């Protein structure tokens, strides 16, 4: 690996420098170097990794949806034909992201997941796998689409599973693992009902643990409930 | 776009 | 080349593509794939070839300045020493760019420049290597320092003279290249005096002459000479 | 920054 050189710290250090600069490829060569260190992450280290691919993925998403409809009007009834240009760069973009989602699984691998052993750690990594095997579900049309898809869902499971039994429902982590589930629910599943059912059961047992937080705590939680009432109300 | 976190 | 395989007319269409997707990089690659096919570039291929670098540079100046910023910080009076990573960071940067602008400029030289006779393709392209020895000299701090601002100069009063002779005070390309010129001044060549008289000449100029032209050509001018009204408010 | 295009 061309991190293999520099210092742990340092390669945190340029993590964060990177993401002040926005320059959320360097942010993500460097936390993916700090990784292959093999030590643990710190609760700051695991943001500093999931922000800089949640950024680099993101604009690869973005880029995959716009092409995806250039190609999808291009096969409608009156189009003219253009050549195999428009198919050919969606698969190249295609083909980067599912790279990228490769790279983030295989640090999940090896061996981020295996050594976490408390509740913040675990759940976030899950989360982080589920994610990621949304995103090559998101693009997925092949043989083995269904076994992505069920990748994605087995990965948010465990992570819930881990959530109810040792985080308290406010938590930030459980709250955004519930989100993303339940964005998997409506938009990777097809089963709105259960979207629906997800983000309302978790807004509402946050709510009725608000009054145990600190106001810090209060105005983390509150975020990502809102991003909750965000989708429920997208959604009815 | 759903949001998520 | 990498794109040396690719259809000249599937590489404008891919950088069509890239631009809206916002994949600068990608549309910059294209282009320069395009401009090594050897034919010359239609005016609509040169905006293209320009957007992209434009972009692909904005972002890389951008991040280098929020990083030299934290470095001077970090060389103040009662700065705790963070060690050699910021330097190191924003050098990467900083040689990153340094690459884009001499593969711009290697373009240019080879051989874009060489085989423009009119005016329009012409003071294009020297307004373009003014500019990328402009964003060389925002970094430079050697022994060639002094002659990287003299090669922006050299070439935007080569575009300059041939602008003044062969369009009209309104032209878009004449604007823009007296808007950038007059930045020079101001920016590298710490001569603001020279900087404030270009741009208020340029804009007195272009408004005589707009009674000469259509809706639409005027729409065109006027936004340009805006962006010498804006600088001029700044700078006055 | 001043205004280039
Ligand atoms: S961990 C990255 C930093 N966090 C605090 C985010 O910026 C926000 C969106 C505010 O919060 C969360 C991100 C991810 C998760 Cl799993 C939970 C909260
Ligand atoms: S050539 C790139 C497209 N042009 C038309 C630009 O978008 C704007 C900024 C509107 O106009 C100019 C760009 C460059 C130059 Cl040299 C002149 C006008
Ligand atoms: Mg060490
Ligand atoms: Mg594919
Ligand atoms: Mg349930
Ligand atoms: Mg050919
Ligand atoms: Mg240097
Ligand atoms: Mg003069």
């Amino acid at each position: 690996g061309a991190m293999g050189s520099m210092e742990r710290a340092s390669l945190i250090q340029k993590a964060k420098l990177a993401e002040q600069a926005e320059r959320y490829e360097d942010m993500a060569a460097f936390m993916k170097g700090a990784v292959e260190k093999g030590e643990e992450l710190s609760n700051e280290e695991r943001c500093l990794l999931s922000v800089a691919y949640k950024n680099v993925v993101g604009g690869q998403r973005a880029a995959w949806r716009v092409l995806s409809s250039i190609e999808q009007k291009s096969n409608e009834e009156g189009s003219e034909e253009k050549g195999p240009e428009v198919r050919e760069y969606r698969e190249k973009v295609e083909t980067e992201l599912q790279g990228v989602c490769d790279t983030v699984l295989g640090l999940l691998d090896s061996h981020l997941i295996k050594e976490a052993g408390d509740a913040e750690s675990r759940v976030f990594y899950l989360k982080m796998k589920g994610d990621y095997y949304r995103y090559l579900a998101e693009v997925a049309t092949g043989d083995d689409k269904k076994r992505i898809i069920d990748s994605a869902r087995s990965a948010y499971q465990e992570a819930m599973d881990i959530s109810k039994k040792e985080m308290p429902p406010t938590n930030p982590i459980r709250l955004g693992l519930a989100l993303n589930f339940s964005v998997f629910h409506y938009e990777i599943a097809n089963s709105p009902e259960e979207a629906i059912s997800l983000a309302k059961t978790t807004f509402d047992e946050a709510m009725a643990d608000l009054h145990t937080l600190s106001e810090d705590s209060y105005k983390d939680s509150t975020l990502i409930m809102q991003l909750l009432r965000d989708n429920l109300t997208l959604w009815t | 776009f759903p949001a998520t976190v």
